[PDB]
Order: C-alpha cells, then sequence, then structure tokens
C-alpha cells in the first residue's frame, strides 16, 4: 500500500504481536516492500521516535541500513555530509537508548563509510574515534565507539563489491586499521577502563583479526590479551582473539612475531596447571587452544628457526602436559583431543627435514614420542567398571571416537618410532603379565591393535614374541575379549605370511566364538584368518569345521553372523582336496537339509518363512567364498538340494522374500561353478521362468544375463537359456505395458540383459516368438526415465543395437521403421529433459547412428531439427544449422561427438 | 563438484578438532558402509553461561549440499526448540546460512556453531519461524525467559 510511520507502524504491531503464521508472513512481505521503497528514506528517521517500542524502533534502523547499503544511488554527493552527520547523532542519542537499534545505526553508519571511501572519506576511523570523545557518560560512548569499529569490519566481510573496487576499500581499511588498534591498546592499558570495556575491546581486536592484518601490528593487542586470560570476566574473548590472530592464513608471514609469542604461551603453564588443580575444564581448555594453535599451525616454521629449539621445546611439552591431563575424557576433561593432530604434525615435519636437521631433531624428539606412546595408553584406558556405569550414551561415544583417534596417533607414532615402538609394548605387556585390572592390560593391547595393519613385515621378529603373549592374558571382561578378537584379526594378514603362530592364535578364536557376547568379533575374526591363510589352515579345517557347527547347532549367534560363518567356511573349503570338502560339505548341509525339509511340508507361516529364508542363507553364503576354480561337489550339492529347493518353490513361488533368497542361492553359486555349472542350466532355467512369471525380480533378469555371458558360446547347453530368455522378455513387456517407470531396477536390468544378448548371441533377435518392435519401444521409452542407472542401461541397449545393423534382419527393420523416434527421444534428452550427466551416453547413441545409420541419421536430423523451438526454445536457426552439419560428418572420432553433444547442450540449457 | 566439498569438509574437521569452543561437539556421521560421511555431521550446542540456556546441550544435525563451501550447510536441531527462528522442523533461521545474505564460502564450522549460540540466546526479529515463541519474545517476554528455561532444564546432562 502506501508507506507510512502509521501504515508501517501497523503493520509491525501485526507481524510482532498477532499469533496467527499467516498474517505475519503477510505483515513480512508488506515491510518488506516498505524497507526497500523510497518512503523509507522518510519513514525509517521516524520509526525511531521515542514512543515507538525498542522492537518497532529496530525496523526504522534496519529500514535506514537498508537504503544505504541497498540504495546509495538515491543519495546526492552534497547531502553525504549532512547524512553522515544525522547518523551520528542518532547514534549518541542511542548511546544510552536500546542496544538493538544502536548496533544497527552503527551497521547503517559503517556502509555509508565503506561507500564513501576511498575518497569521499579520507580518515572515517580518526573523525569517528575524535567525536566520541568529545552529552552521554564515558562508557556510554566508549561502548557505542567500540560497536561502530567492530562492526565495520564485519560488514566490509558481507559487502559484494567488485575485485577493482574492493581492493581500494581494503587497501583504504587496511590504513584505517592504524587508528583503531592505537585506540584499543590505550583503553586495555588504562586501569580505568572497565571490564565492559575490556570484553568489546577484545571482541572489536578480533573482528578486525579477520581482516588479514599482519601479525607484528598485533604483538600489542596480543600481548595485553594474553595478559586478561587473567580475569576470569575476559578469559572467552582473550582465548578466542588469541587464537584467531595466530590462526591467520598470513600469520605465517611473519614468524618473528610468532617466536615472541611462545613465551607468553609458556607463562601460562602456571594458569593450566591450577586449573587442572581445581579441576576447572573450561579453562585448560582455553589455554590449551591457545597452545595448540601456535605449535599445530606453525609447526615446520618454528623448527625451521633452529637457535630457538629449546623455545619450542618446552612448548611441546606443554601441549604433552595437555595430551596426559589427569582424569578421564571426556567426562574429567575434554582437553587432550585437542592435541592429537598436533603429534601428527611434529612427527611429519621432523621426517621432512634431510641431513643434519633431521638427524638432530630426531635425537630431540624421539625420547619425546615415546613419552607421548606412555600417555595415550593411559588415555586410551578405561575407567573403572563403576565409574563407566554412570556414563551417558553420548560420553561413551565420545571416548569410543576418542579412541580411533589415539589409534591414528598410534599409527603414526609408529612411523616415527619404527620397530622399537614394538619392543616397547612387548616389554609393557610382558611386565605386566609376570610382575592387573582388565582396562590396564586391554589398554596396552589396543596399542597393538592400532598398529597391528601398518606394521611392515620386515621388522616382525617382535611380533611373534607378542603374538605369544595374548595366550596368557587373563580375559576378565567383554570389552578386554573383543580387543583380543580384534588384535588378532588385524594380524590376519601377517600370520598368512607366518603360518607357524596360527597354531597360537587359532584356539583363542575357536572359544570365543561359543559365547554369544563375544559373536562379532569372534566371527569377523574367524572371516579374516579363514580368508588370508586359507592354504596353510588346510590341516586345522578339521577342527574349525566341527566347532563351527556346533557353534550353529546351539543358535550361539545371529543370523547375520551366521552368514558370515557360513563364507569363512567357504574359504575354509576352497583349500582341502575335492575328497575333503565333499564330507565337510555334507557335515555342514546335512543337519540343515533335514530342518528344510520338515519346513518345506510345512504350512507357510511368518515364522517358517524366517526360517526357511535363513537356512537358504546359509547355502549361499557358503558358495559364495567357496570357489573351487580359483568330482564338483558343489554341483552334487545343487543337484541333491534342488529337489527340495523345488519342494519349497511350490507353496512359497509367491513370495518375494523366499523367491529371492532361491534367486541367490544359484547367482553366487553360479558366479563360483560358471561353467562348470552346465549339468543344473536346464533345471535352473526352468525353476526361473516359472519364478518370473509368478514374480517377477531384477535378481533373475541378472541371473539370466549371467547365464547368457557365460554359455553364449558352447551351442550345446544353450538352447534351455534361450528359452528362458524369450520368457522373460515376454513377461517384462507385458508388465512394462500395465505400469512402466514402476519398476526403474527391472527396466534397468531387462536393458543389461538385452544389450548382454546383442554383444554375445545377436541371433537370438531372429527368434519369431520375439517382439523385436516391443522391445526398441520400451528401449526408447526407458530413455526418458528419471533415474540415471536405468537410462544408462537403456543407451547401452541402443549401442550394441545398432552395430548390428545390416548384420540381423530384424533390427535392421526396427531401426528403419522406428528409429526417428530414438533420435527425437535423444535429441530431447540433449535439449534439457536428461541430466548434464548423461549427455556423454547419449552422444555415444548419435556415434553409433552416424557409423552404421548414416544415410538414416542425415534423413532424420534434418526433419527433427526443421520445427522452431525444438530441441530447445533457446537455439537460434543458425546454431541448429551448425550442430547438424556437424554430427552429420561421415569422419569423426567417438571423442569428438561428445564434445559436440557438450556444446550443444548448453546452449539448449543456457 | 562433491569432490572439492569433500575435500574443503576434510579440512574442517581437521580444524575443528584442533581449535573449537569449550562444550561444542561437532562429528561427521558413518555411511552403511561404515565409511565416513563428510556431508551429514551430529553436533550439540551448549547455552551460554550466563543465560537462561545455560545448562543445557541442544543437539543439532549439519548436512551439507554437493556445492560446499559455494552453498551454506543446512543446520537442523533434533528435536525442534522453542525459539523465534527456529523452524518447527528444526531448520535455523539464519541470515549467515543464507546463500543469498551471508553466507561466504570462508565461513567456517566453528563460527557456524558459534553463530547458532549465539542466536539463541539472541532471537533475531527480522525473521519468525515459529509462530507462538517468536510472537511470544516480543508480546511476553517474562513467559519467554520462563519456558526457555524449562527447555535449558530439559536438555540437561544425564
Amino acid at each position: 500500500l502506501d508507506f507510512t510511520v502509521e501504515n508501517v507502524e501497523k503493520a509491525l504491531h501485526q507481524l510482532y504481536y498477532d499469533p496467527n503464521i499467516e498474517n505475519k508472513n503477510l505483515a513480512q512481505k508488506w515491510l518488506m516492500q516498505a524497507q526497500v521503497s523510497p518512503q523509507a528514506w522518510h519513514f525509517s528517521w521516524q520509526l525511531l521516535q521515542p514512543d515507538k517500542v525498542p522492537e518497532i524502533q529496530y525496523f526504522g534502523a534496519s529500514a535506514l541500513h537498508i537504503k544505504i547499503s541497498r540504495y546509495w544511488s538515491d543519495i546526492p554527493t552534497d547531502q553525504y555530509e549532512s547524512l553522515k552527520a544525522q547518523l551520528f547523532t542518532q547514534i549518541t542519542r542511542f548511546a544510552s537508548g536500546s542496544k538493538i537499534v544502536l548496533t544497527r545505526l552503527c551497521v547503517a553508519l559503517a556502509s555509508l563509510a565503506l561507500s564513501m571511501m576511498p575518497d569521499a572519506w579520507p580518515c572515517a576511523v580518526a573523525d569517528m574515534v575524535r567525536l566520541f570523545q568529545a552529552p552521554v557518560d564515558g562508557q556510554g560512548r566508549c561502548l557505542a565507539l567500540l560497536e561502530l569499529l567492530t562492526v565495520l569490519p564485519e560488514e566490509f566481510q558481507t559487502s559484494r563489491l567488485p575485485q577493482y573496487r574492493k581492493g581500494l576499500v581494503r587497501t583504504s581499511l587496511a590504513v584505517e586499521c592504524g587508528a583503531v588498534f592505537p585506540l584499543l591498546e590505550q583503553l586495555l592499558q588504562q586501569p580505568s577502563s572497565p571490564s565492559c570495556v575490556r570484553q568489546k575491546v577484545l571482541k572489536c581486536f578480533s573482528s578486525w583479526v579477520q581482516l588479514e592484518v599482519p601479525l607484528q601490528d598485533c604483538e600489542a593487542l596480543i600481548q595485553a590479551a594474553f595478559a586478561a586470560l587473567q580475569d576470569s570476566e575476559l578469559f572467552d574473548s582473550s582465548v578466542e582473539a588469541i587464537v584467531n590472530a595466530i590462526s591467520q592464513p598470513d600469520a605465517q608471514r611473519y614468524v618473528n612475531t610468532l617466536l615472541k609469542l611462545i613465551p607468553l604461551v609458556l607463562g601460562l603453564q602456571e594458569q593450566l596447571r591450577q586449573a587442572v588443580q581445581n579441576g576447572d575444564m573450561e579453562t585448560s581448555h582455553g589455554i590449551c587452544r591457545i597452545a595448540v594453535a601456535l605449535g599445530e599451525n606453525h609447526s615446520r616454521a618454528l623448527l625451521d628457526q633452529v637457535e630457538h629449539w629449546q623455545s619450542f621445546l618446552a612448548l611441546v611439552n606443554m601441549i604433552m602436559f595437555c595430551t596426559g591431563i589427569p582424569g578421564h575424557y571426556p567426562v574429567n576433561e575434554t582437553t587432550s583431543s585437542l592435541t592429537l593432530t598436533f603429534w601428527y604434525t611434529l612427527q611429519d615435519d621432523i621426517l621432512s627435514f634431510e641431513a643434519e636437521k633431521q638427524a638432530v631433531y630426531q635425537q630431540v624428539y624421539r625420547p619425546v614420542y615415546f613419552q607421548l606412546v606412555d600417555v595415550l595408553l593411559h588415555k586410551a584406558q578405561f575407567p573403572s567398571d563403576e565409574e563407566y556405569g554412570f556414563w551417558s550414551s553420548d560420553e561413551k561415544e565420545q571416548f569410543r571416537i576418542y579412541r580411533v583417534d589415539i589409534s591414528d596417533t598410534l599409527m603414526y607414532v609408529y612411523e616415527m618410532l619404527g620397530a622399537e615402538l614394538l619392543s616397547n609394548l612387548y616389554d609393557k605387556l610382558g611386565r605386566l603379565l609376570t610382575s592387573y585390572s582388565w582396562q590396564h592390560t586391554e589398554a596396552l593391547l589396543y596399542g597393538f591393535q592400532s598398529i597391528a595393519e601398518t606394521i611392515d613385515v620386515n621388522y616382525s621378529d617382535v611380533v611373534p614374541g607378542l603374538i605369544g603373549l595374548i595366550p596368557r592374558i587373563s580375559i576378565s571382561n567383554v570389552q578386554l575379549a573383543d580387543t583380543v578378537m580384534f588384535t588378532i584379526g588385524a594380524l590376519s594378514e601377517w600370520l598368512a605370511d607366518h603360518p607357524v603362530m596360527i597354531n597360537s592364535v587359532l584356539p583363542l578364536v575357536l572359544h570365543a566364538l561359543g559365547n554369544p557376547e563375544l559373536s562379532v568379533s569372534s566371527v569377523s575374526t574367524l572371516k579374516k584368518i579363514c580368508r588370508e591363510c586359507k592354504y596353510d589352515l588346510p590341516p586345522y579345517a578339521a577342527n574349525i569345521v566341527a566347532v563351527s557347527q556346533d557353534v550353529l547347532m546351539k543358535q550361539i549367534h545371529k543370523t547375520s553372523q551366521c552368514m558370515w560363518l557360513m563364507q569363512a567356511l567357504g574359504f575354509l573349503l576352497s583349500a582341502l582336496q575335492v575328497e575333503e570338502i565333499l564330507k565337510n560339505l555334507h557335515s555342514l548341509i546335512s543337519p540343515y537339509i533335514q530342518q528344510l525339509e520338515k519346513l518345506a511340508e510345512e504350512i507357510p507361516n511368518p515364522s517358517n518363512k524366517l526360517a526357511i529364508v535363513h537356512i537358504l542363507g546359509l547355502l549361499s553364503n557358503l558358495f559364495t567364498t567357496l570357489d573351487i576354480s580359483h568330482p564338483n561337489p558343489v554341483v552334487v550339492v545343487l543337484q541333491q538340494v534342488f529337489q527340495l529347493i523345488q519342494k519349497v518353490l511350490s507353496k512359497w513361488l509367491n513370495d518375494a522374500q523366499v523367491v529371492e533368497a532361491v534367486c541367490a542361492i544359484f547367482e553366487k553359486s553360479v558366479k563360483t561353478l560358471l561353467d562348470d555349472f552346465a549339468p543344473m542350466v536346464p533345471q535352473l532355467c526352468e525353476m526361473l521362468g516359472r519364478m518370473y512369471s509368478t514374480i517377477p525380480q531384477a535378481s533373475a533378469l541378472d541371473l539370466t544375463r549371467q547365464l547368457v555371458h557365460i554359455f553364449a558360446h558352447e551351442p550345446a547347453h544353450f538352447p534351455p537359456i534361450e528359452a528362458l530368455f524369450l520368457l522373460v522378455t515376454s513377461v517384462t513387456l507385458t508388465l512394462f505395458q500395465q505400469g512402466p517407470r514402476d519398476h526403474p531396477d527391472i527396466v534397468d536390468s531387462f536393458m543389461q540383459l538385452l544389450a548382454q544378448a546383442l554383444k554375445r548371441k545377436p541371433d537370438l533377435f531372429l527368434c519369431e516368438r520375439l517382439d523385436v518392435k516391443a522391445v526398441f519401444q520400451c528401449a526408447v521409452l526407458a530413455l526418458k526415465f528419471p533415474e540415471a542407472p536405468t537410462v544408462k542401461a537403456s543407451c547401452g541397449f541402443f549401442t550394441e543395437l545398432l552395430p548390428r545393423c545390416g548384420e540381423v534382419e530384424s533390427v535392421g527393420k526396427v531401426v528403419q521403421e522406428d528409429g526417428r523416434m530414438l533420435l527425437i527421444a535423444v535429441l530431447e534428452a540433449i535439449g534439457g529433459q536428461a541430466s548434464r550427466s548423461l549427455m556423454d551416453c547419449f552422444a555415444d547413441i548419435l556415434f553409433a547412428l552416424n557409423k552404421h545409420c548414416f544415410s538414416l541419421l542425415s534423413m532424420w536430423i534434418k526433419e527433427a531439427l526443421q520445427p522452431p523451438g525444438f530441441p530447445s526454445a533457446r537455439l537460434s536457426p543458425e546454431q541448429k544449422d551448425t550442430f547438424s552439419q556437424q554430427i552429420l560428418r561421415e569422419r569423426v572420432n567417438k571423442r569428438r561427438v561428445k564434445e559436440m553433444v557438450k556444446e550443444f547442450t548448453l546452449l539448449c540449457r543456457g | 563438484m562433491s569432490g572439492i566439498a569433500l575435500s574443503r569438509l576434510a579440512q574442517e574437521r581437521k580444524a575443528w578438532r584442533k581449535d573449537h569452543p569449550f562444550g561444542f561437539v561437532a562429528v561427521p556421521t558413518k555411511n552403511p558402509d561404515g565409511t565416513m560421511n563428510l556431508m551429514n555431521w551430529e553436533c550439540a550446542i551448549p547455552g551460554k553461561k550466563g543465560t537462561p540456556w545455560e545448562g543445557g546441550l541442544f543437539k543439532l544435525r549439519m548436512l551439507f549440499k554437493d556445492d560446499y563451501p559455494s552453498s551454506p550447510p543446512k543446520c537442523k536441531f533434533e528435536p525442534p526448540l522453542f525459539h523465534p527462528n527456529v523452524y518447527p522442523s528444526g531448520t535455523v533461521c539464519l541470515s549467515i546460512l543464507e546463500e543469498d545474505k551471508d553466507w561466504r564460502p570462508a565461513i567456517t564450522i566453528k563460527q557456524i556453531l558459534l553463530g547458532i549460540q549465539e542466536l539463541l540466546n539472541e532471537p533475531n526479529i527480522q525473521d519468525p519461524a515459529q509462530a507462538e515463541a517468536y510472537t511470544i519474545y516480543c508480546q511476553n517476554r517474562v513467559e519467554y525467559e520462563k519456558r526457555v528455561r524449562a527447555q535449558a532444564k530439559k536438555f540437561a546432562p544425564s
């Protein structure tokens, strides 16, 4: 409407106090129009009146900021000074008024100041400072002068300006900082300055610190900030000021200052120790951040200046103090976590040095790192069982993440200390075992666990020694139990090269397998060892298979771990003589083939389904890892089980969950057996066709594709697959017609299968039962599906389809008859209907048409581009002719076609 | 692209680990793969000492888009909080978290969180995201503070 103080003020009331959202949004949108209007230059000053409540006053102040910041071109140059004055007056007015309106008017003045420099206002800072020293009490004027100086930099940071413009402003701004700092230093060194003024001063200092002013100009203020760390009220602000000042990107430009800061950091040691003594965590946390900020960010630069090495070394020890601060993380302290990245940096820097620097610094820090190892293991240690109970879920999680971080730290400490770290561990563990809380023992093992995978195999003579100590530990806790298992799993690869030690670690793993509370850890470790040492585990295969069978019979493991255990056994058996595989396969499956049978003759139930599925799962998981090739026990087992399998299909041919578990058993079998699976083809195809008809699933198409690929060359076995191929297509096509976009996954797989057929068994498209026209129709519609996977697959089908032009009659007829349809879909995609991500894919279809269907392509493109606004409204007739001329080139590298499509698709979109 | 973002988030993680405000927590989540996810962080902001928010620990999720750090990340409190600038969905309405307002690609994770913690004690009245809380804050401050103190107690650590 019309923007008057009366109307704008009524809208503020509605937004502020009308409880109804609808209205508010209305009031907000109306106010958004009013704030940018020309009337704002008139009603904003009116909303600042004493009668308007603070909130309403704020809108006026805020609107003034918008007009200057936004519509600076509404002011004439002669009015700059007058406008200037009006705002200084208003700021003095509100130095004793509402705090929110003060800040808001300060931002407005700062916007005008910046717009002014460099020339329109030579000394913005000098003028501001001089005017406030001149109605108000000293404290109110000082806080107001600081508010203004603090917001100035913050507005620059948000000022959206031109590289050219911005540089000039930044430049003048760096000069203006010469007047700001002096003032700030004054206020801090004046004992008459009140705590509130000190806080704003530090805050002001941090604001200019973000402007990246030279670290040297900060020495005076940084030193004052350090001193303020003594005052409880000022702690927060100065910690933030110091850290930001030291963390500046170019602070590294002034290495000298940094050296001068080290002592200021070391001076805090007393305060830090006291905070630890009193238990004040907030404080140790802050001092640690400061110390870490200096040493972490300038470690190498400080190490380069060798003459000061002693100063740096003290700093390193201070950090070591925080890394090892007394108490448990993070219940008693949260400081140690701040220092972990540091130990990575320090070590990395020393290794970087060469010759004398590396060698001499190594003599200096090798002992420091051994001390750290001692400190890290104490911190990775769990609190007493009682104390742990009081920990919240969150506190426990923070300590788990904390231990993971220590593992990475230990992994690097390893690279710094080498094999002497391993010997150090052996002595600590050995000592504790013979010279006893699980916590203390578990931590030492954890140390070994975190370093176990990284260990070279070259300095591993110490490793055997350690493996020996494990079997001597008293496993009194579940936590220690897992650590022991994980450590053994971590050494899985090392054991594959040192088979004698298997004997020592295996008994422990096989024993843990019977305790459900240790199910996840024991089964994962058994799987790892079984995968790594299968060739050296043939002798023990007998014992392993026995303990696994027993454990299964006792329901000791949850389904997911039952499957891992089966995979584990797959590996194990793949390494035994065929005769042995057979004796064990029966031992494993006989006891379940029985349960399956009782279950097959049972009437389908919810509980009946979970059981039938779990048993099938065991089999498919067993056959995934059991590849004898890289007799046929699996084949015999298949033939024998197939009889029962069919039984299950009869009552569950309609279960989605079951029909796929069965599919999986054949998927994993075919991937393991491959060509040797030939016997089963005939039976499998018959079973798959029925499965697919009843309940179609991508998985079935995928297995069909696996079959086609595998038996495409041998015509003896292929006949059954051909039958399956046709059936599956018939069913998929008809299901596609009902709701084409309802099964992205099936369409995807279907396209992949079809392409596979075209690639390995082309003639298959000659089958009279095949509907080539419908297939081509399905592929063309699929290109317009939302899903990338489904589209890529469709493109892939056409990529293979076209080269078969003139090779197979059927494919030639369809491309000639409906190919225009394909091309149009392709141009629609390039025009913009397809993700830019798929452009390369569509370009492939064009290349294929250029090489194989040129005469048709040439004709189709001219017809398809004649219409204006297609493929895009943005395309000029000239542009269309440029593209078609480029695509109709008879000679072109596929690498170029993608380029043409890239360039073109950009024009269509903008 | 996505890689550019992921690398910058790895950096933010390293900086947050070495330098972050006492009481705060920012941690990436783990994918189903078990792999670490830098696009989704689980954070918790403590109430400023000396305010009605003191004592409470307010959890929030930080989600990143593949255009980070060009576009600010979406921050959302879980569960939603009683507050003027917090949408009922939990999303925080803050100018630096708006790509077209103040978000600068340079803003760090420490800055975002500190900015949100400041916004807790001081509601920006320029934009209402919750009708009641935003109204009660303007209309009756005594009731506002009463509820906020109850909330702070509700999210006290246990």
